[PDB]
RNA sequence: UUAAUUGCGAUAACGAACGAGACCUUAACCUACUAAAUAGUGGUGCUAGCAUUUGCUGGUUAUCCACUUCUUAGAGGGACUAUCGGUUUCAAGCCGAUGGAAGUUUGAGGCAAUAACAGGUCUGUGAUGCCCUUAGACGUUCUGGGCCGCACGCGCGCUACACUGACGGAGCCAGCGAGUCUAACCUUGGCCGAGAGGUCUUGGUAAUCUUGUGAAACUCCGUCGUGCUGGGGAUAGAGCAUUGUAAUUAUUGCUCUUCAACGAGGAAUUCCUAGUAAGCGCAAGUCAUCAGCUUGCGUUGAUUACGUCCCUGCCCUUUGUACACAC
């Protein structure tokens, strides 16, 4: 019960996952959108950040 | 095992940095006659310690026979008034 | 500007604690040749024995060495704060002390001996001979034995 | 009042018309206030790898998104003040009114 | 009602707002004298426009200025571009034209930044290497 | 709460989390795209579909719990949220409802290369100045190969790709 | 003809101040100085020993009075310099902060300084009016 | 301080100097076959006389006592006056040798 | 470099092939007849037509 | 003629499409419906110096008064080979002369075709067939270990081998940028405290708070003077701190001892044509404090630029081929 859970993932790199596939790796957490560097490329043109240079 | 140097040889320079009566003296009665005085110029041709020659350069200037032209820091520039 | 007169009484060498420390140098870099006191340490010592700092090791009085060597002795005497010496809280004592020039390689072997006879760790990779600071051994280290 | 409507789009010429109409439609009531003041544009500049392995050469986008914010001073009754926010409302565009 | 005129210099990014008056002759950068700072290289620097027409420009023209951005060397450049303007744009409302047009031709020809403000911005870095043009390394084995 | 800065980068994730979410569900029924309406106290999201009978429901059944979803999903006040649905016109001209028609298409069971033949042909009629269908994959072999079908004249280069060019 | 401020020079000044304090000896300096780092990134302390206070209590004075407002940090920042991290590159490190702050309180002792509003300090009334004696050797000499 | 005359023409007297009038270059031939002298244009003149008073300054005043302010001076008393010991006119003269052997 | 593209040789041609009489050889009085007569999506573009159509005016002064 | 299948033009081709260009982003003169005292303010109120004659800085908070030329960027704007000088079937166009915030398309970047690669990624994906798979498993986790292990070789890197330099003062000057809900992150000042962080938070829908970025580099004046020296925490030992239900294989920062290799580094090799290179450092990503990496940047600011194809590779054409995934 307790002990299914009970190591702390309340900071480091486990707390943080991707919050369209739950992958903990390439995150971006600037701004606090928190989304993996490869589902970000698909969705900066909907988010909002657009290539110029 | 090869540890890739040269190891030139040295000349074993002997800079005197306490000077005696011997060198007071001389250095006094051989500061005229020399166009430009300097730290290096003093080391270089009478063999004083480093801090000798700005120290000694701070005395002929205290009392005065070396008129000094640059005062900057790092090159010192002293000519004789005549 | 301020000159002297140069006697024979200039020792071109010093015998501190039977260690050669250099004269025609300056008496704060002299004092680095003796394992244990350096650029700070003899800056300390000299303050306390209020020795003209300008002043070179060649005309230092036997007194005012005297009471250099006091300071470097029994530094904590001087009421010292402790955290200028180099052995704090020893851990066969625990009382503040500062190595010497032959005390600090036989306090040195003290706490690396008690670390390989408690085969800790540390006192296994001092006997082996690694880096003990965690430092990778797979890419710096290799012309060394 | 002394109400300072604020405004924080990103397109600027949604931005532009909104404010334009804010303040002739403020001066149309022939009320007291200030003209736009022009923030400097904030860029949210987010500077990524362009593969998603880790394999070719090092190549990088960077994605910007320019964020517009621009504040007007006005003097005017709330009960005049609320239906002159609230109506041309314009979609993207982000016009707020805040009190003291 | 004080004849005044507020002109500009710019540097690489620094930049040096003068306010010129018809005052008492005085010039001085960021509330003290422009002639004390002193580093004995760049003196001349600011002296150049005062150095080569003279003080009769200077005689009761009251010149402060504010520099910032950059570093010691750019705001002493703002420095000179605003001192510059200020004496061209004094001698362009008030002063007859042609005091304010042979000064611009001795100006010029002495150096053209004292009237062009450089256009010599930098250039931004590029991914890839340390800097704009310049790579890290390629490394083949 | 939240700066103005931050708090835009969450608007576009929210939008593009709702543009996401009302993709597969609606598949069926022509979804194209979203656009967010964002009111004091009131949200207008508004739906653009092929068919705007089979979103709708009877009485509403269609129209409403997705409008539950979303409420649901981001914890907002109970009716805050307006969720409303409305005929496109030019279904040739999305690129989104064309991607997802030759999509079912292929699911049904139809030939690949009529079904883009068909595309094209239906964007051609939409007055459209050009389009183009890649097909990538295992196409009668077990090894894929990625060909193509077009007509008109596109653009690939430039800003204009940007606007003039839907992908 | 005219008396003011900056209109002196600036690398003078400092030395100057700094030996009227030393000669007038009312700075108050506890005497734990010449012991500390003087600056985490600075490993020797200063070698002019029976000075180096006379002239940070100069140099500050001076600070503060060009300055508005100013804190303990902001005088850290302004004295730090470079740490060598000996392999590891450079990085700027600030100064401890008891220097600054106790050479501060020492002109507030003596009156060179009175808080400010808004929190720091100030050059104050009693501090300024010392001045015209510091640029009395200036003007004299040279007119 | 030294050379009482203007010291400004001393520094053009120096680059005049030591400008290397002829130098060789590099010619691929069969292989290897030889280098072949060349003439100098009066830019590529200041380029070598100004470099060769550079360089030897920073030689001379490294891990030495001298300055490179005052070793660069000795490098100038000396090109400018001609002595054939200065570092930029013994380089100057050997390169030009070089070429006359190699014309 | 310096050459211009057909976008704008034929552009400035065939203006010239029709609005001659309308106009002339200064680059100036030009540009504020080219943006009016014919529409020009940039600021650029229509620089460089009224470039070219005062060259050939230049050249059709001569032969 | 091309930093252009760019154009001028012979023309069995004509008319087109894609790519290039054009397009989009920055610096910066509109001084009039681009500014709040969120920036010098033009006159408030007085205090600290001298001249009773004419300055050098601080400022309560909705009286303002003919308010906007600097980091702020919309509407006719602006730089198109101006014009001119010469060279070319005067054809598009090399090159020079004053000019203007700038002239080989202004600088730089983004976008960027048609084939292809068994290129890379199944370890981003809740995007996907097979695996003696559905109550001892590769699934799901919990504790302890570990690319955090050393005979060795290689790649990207950091700091040095010092007087143009180390240290001690002192003077201080940028630009990108970030910072707050089931919040103690952004160390501002009044925590005595004193590297670190517990006290309090008086603090802006982040120009008035960190930060008028108030920083490293740099730069008057002094300390050693050419030595394996003050170029030395590279490597050990001893101690002091904060993030972390937890650091012993230094988390990281701080104070103290000794010189260790290293003395313009062999063959070889990389990058580079302007405010570039190079020196320097800062913000962001990572981040539980603190990263020798990256991305951006900004400070100080070097030798030729009329280049060549022999210096390894591209583009086009002609030619030979016994080659054909093709020397």
């Amino acid at each position: 019960e307790n002990v299914w859970f009970s190591h702390p993932r309340r900071y480091g790199k486990g707390s943080r996952q991707c919050r369209v596939c739950s992958s903990h790796t390439g995150l971006i957490r600037k701004y606090g959108l928190n989304i993996c560097r490869q589902c970000f490329r698909e969705k900066a043109n909907d988010i909002g950040f657009n290539k110029f240079r | 095992k090869k540890k890739w140097s040269k190891k030139s040889m040295k000349d074993r320079a002997q800079h005197a940095v306490i000077l005696d009566q011997e060198k007071y003296d001389r250095i006094l009665k051989e500061v005229p006659t020399y166009r430009y005085v300097s730290v290096s110029v003093l080391v270089d041709r009478l063999k004083i310690g480093g801090s000798l020659a700005r120290i000694a350069l701070r005395h002929l200037e205290k009392e005065g026979i070396i008129k000094p032209i640059s005062k900057h820091s790092k090159q010192a520039i002293y000519t004789r008034a005549t | 500007s301020l000159v002297v007169q140069e006697q024979g009484s200039f020792q071109h060498i010093l015998r501190l604690l039977n260690t050669n420390v250099d004269g025609n140098i300056k008496i704060v870099y002299a004092l680095t040749t003796i394992k244990g006191v350096g650029r700070r340490y003899s800056n300390l010592v000299c303050k306390k024995a209020d020795v003209d700092l300008h002043k070179r090791a060649g005309e230092l009085t036997q007194e005012e060495l005297e009471r250099i060597v006091q300071i470097m002795q029994n530094p904590t005497h001087y009421k010292i704060p402790a955290w200028f010496l180099n052995r704090q809280n020893d851990i066969t004592d625990g009382k503040d002390y500062h190595t010497l020039a032959n005390n600090v390689e036989s306090k040195l072997r003290d706490d690396l001996e008690r670390l390989k006879k408690i085969r800790a760790h540390r006192g296994i990779r001092h006997f082996w001979g690694l880096r003990v600071r965690g430092q990778h051994t797979k890419t710096t280290g290799r012309r060394r034995a | 009042i002394k109400i300072r409507i604020t405004l924080t789009s990103t397109k600027v010429k949604q931005l532009e018309n909104v404010s334009s109409n804010i303040v002739k439609n403020a001066e149309q009531h022939n009320l007291v206030k200030k003209g736009p003041v022009r923030l400097p544009t904030k860029v949210l500049k987010i500077s990524t790898r362009k593969t998603p392995n880790g394999e070719g050469s090092k190549t990088w986008e960077t994605y910007e998104m320019r964020i517009h914010k621009r504040y007007i001073d006005l003097e005017a009754p709330v009960q005049i003040v609320k239906r002159i926010t609230q109506i041309t409302i314009e979609p993207g565009v982000d016009v707020e009114v805040v009190v003291a | 009602a004080v004849p005044s005129v507020q002109t500009f210099g710019k540097k690489k990014s620094a930049t040096a707002v003068a306010h010129v008056k018809a005052g008492k002759g005085l010039i001085k950068v960021n509330g003290s004298p422009i002639t004390l700072v002193e580093p004995e290289i760049l003196r001349f620097k600011v002296y150049e426009p005062l150095l080569l027409v003279g003080l009769d420009k200077f005689s009761n023209i009251d010149i402060r200025v504010r520099v910032t951005g950059g570093g010691h060397v750019s705001q002493v450049y703002a420095i000179r571009q605003a001192i510059a303007k200020g004496l061209v744009a004094y001698h362009q409302k008030y002063v007859d034209e042609q005091s304010k047009n042979e000064l611009k031709k001795a100006f010029t020809s002495y150096d053209r930044t004292l009237l062009i403000a450089d256009s010599r911005r930098p250039e931004p870095k590029k991914f890839g290497g340390k800097g704009a043009r310049s790579r890290f390394q390629k490394s083949y084995r | 709460l939240i700066s103005k800065k931050r708090k835009l980068v969450a608007d576009g994730v929210f939008y593009a989390e709702l543009n996401e979410f009302f993709t597969r569900e609606l598949a069926e029924e022509g979804y194209s795209g979203v656009e967010v309406r964002v009111t004091p106290t009131k949200t207008e999201v508004i739906i653009r579909a092929t068919r705007t009978q089979d979103v709708l429901g009877e009485n509403g059944r269609r129209i409403n719990e997705l409008t539950l979803l979303v409420q649901k999903r981001f914890k907002y006040a109970p009716g805050t949220i307006v969720l409303y649905a409305e005929r496109v016109q030019d279904r040739g001209l999305s690129a989104v409802a064309q991607a997802e028609s030759m999509k079912f298409k292929l699911l049904n069971g139809l030939a690949i290369r009529r079904a883009a033949y068909g595309v094209v042909r239906y964007v051609m009629e939409s007055g459209a100045k050009g389009c183009e269908v890649v097909v990538s994959g295992k196409l009668r072999a077990a090894r894929a190969k990625a060909m193509k079908f077009a007509d008109g004249f596109l653009i690939h280069s430039g800003q204009p790709v940007n606007d003039f060019i839907d992908t | 003809p005219g008396v003011s401020v900056r209109d002196v020079a600036a690398q003078d000044f400092i030395n100057a101040y700094a030996s009227f304090l030393q000669r007038q000896g009312k700075l108050e300096v506890p005497g734990y100085v010449d012991i500390v780092k003087t600056s985490s990134g600075n490993e020797m302390p200063p070698q002019d020993a029976e000075g180096w206070f006379y002239k940070r209590a100069a140099s500050v004075a001076r600070h503060i009075y060009m300055r508005k407002q100013v804190g303990v940090g902001k005088l850290n920042k302004l004295y730090g310099g470079a740490k060598s991290r000996g392999v590891r590159p450079y990085k700027h490190i600030d100064a401890s902060g008891s220097i600054n702050r106790k050479v501060l309180q020492a002109l507030e002792k003596i009156g060179i300084v009175e808080i400010s509003p808004k929190g720091g300090r100030r050059i104050s009334e009693n501090g300024q009016r010392d001045l015209d004696r510091i640029a009395a050797q200036t003007l004299e000499e040279d007119e | 301080v030294l050379t009482d005359q203007n010291p400004i023409q001393v520094v053009v007297d120096a680059i005049t100097n030591t400008g290397p009038r002829e130098d060789t270059t590099r010619v691929g031939g069969g292989g290897a076959a030889r280098r072949q002298a060349v003439d100098v244009s009066p830019l590529r003149r200041v380029n070598q006389a100004i470099a060769l008073l550079t360089i030897g300054a920073r030689e001379a005043a490294f891990r030495n006592i001298k300055t490179i302010a005052e070793t660069l001076a000795e490098e100038l008393i000396n090109a400018a006056k001609g002595s054939s010991t200065s570092y930029a006119i013994k380089k100057k003269d050997e390169l030009e040798r070089v070429a006359k052997s190699n014309r | 470099g310096r050459v211009r593209t057909k976008t704008v040789k034929r552009a400035s041609k065939a203006l010239i092939e029709r609005y001659y009489p309308k106009l002339t050889l200064d680059f100036q009085t030009n540009k504020r007849l080219c943006d009016e007569i014919a529409t020009i999506q940039s600021k650029r573009l229509r620089n460089k037509i009224a470039g070219y159509t005062t060259h050939l005016m230049k050249r059709i002064q001569k032969g």
